[PDB]
């Protein structure tokens, strides 16, 4: 679990490419589970 | 034309080989039949299925 720009949510997936998939956090090709994300914007920050 | 029978096979073997080798070019619906092409135009997800 972390925080991202709204955007950057579209690349959390196996075989994704994009700054956070490249340079952050990257799945394997293979990837067994949920990916869940929400616009919390009352965290900005 | 009498060694028609023997002919027959060097021609047989020969049609097959070629027909075998002919089949690499086919798309079989693939995007291009030029496995480099899939690799290096697609990201992976998307190529695998090509």
């Amino acid at each position: 679990s972390f925080v991202i720009r709204g955007d950057e949510v579209r690349q959390i997936a196996p075989g994704q490419t994009g700054k956070i998939a490249d340079y952050n956090y990257k799945l394997p090709d293979d990837f067994t589970g949920c990916v869940i994300a929400w616009n919390s914007n009352n965290l900005d920050n | 034309s009498a060694l028609g029978k023997l002919q027959n096979v060097v021609n047989q073997n020969a049609q097959a080989l070629n027909t075998l080798v002919k089949q690499l070019s086919s798309n079989f619906g693939a995007i291009s039949s030029v496995l480099n092409d899939i690799l290096s135009r697609l990201d992976k997800v998307e190529a695998e299925v090509q």
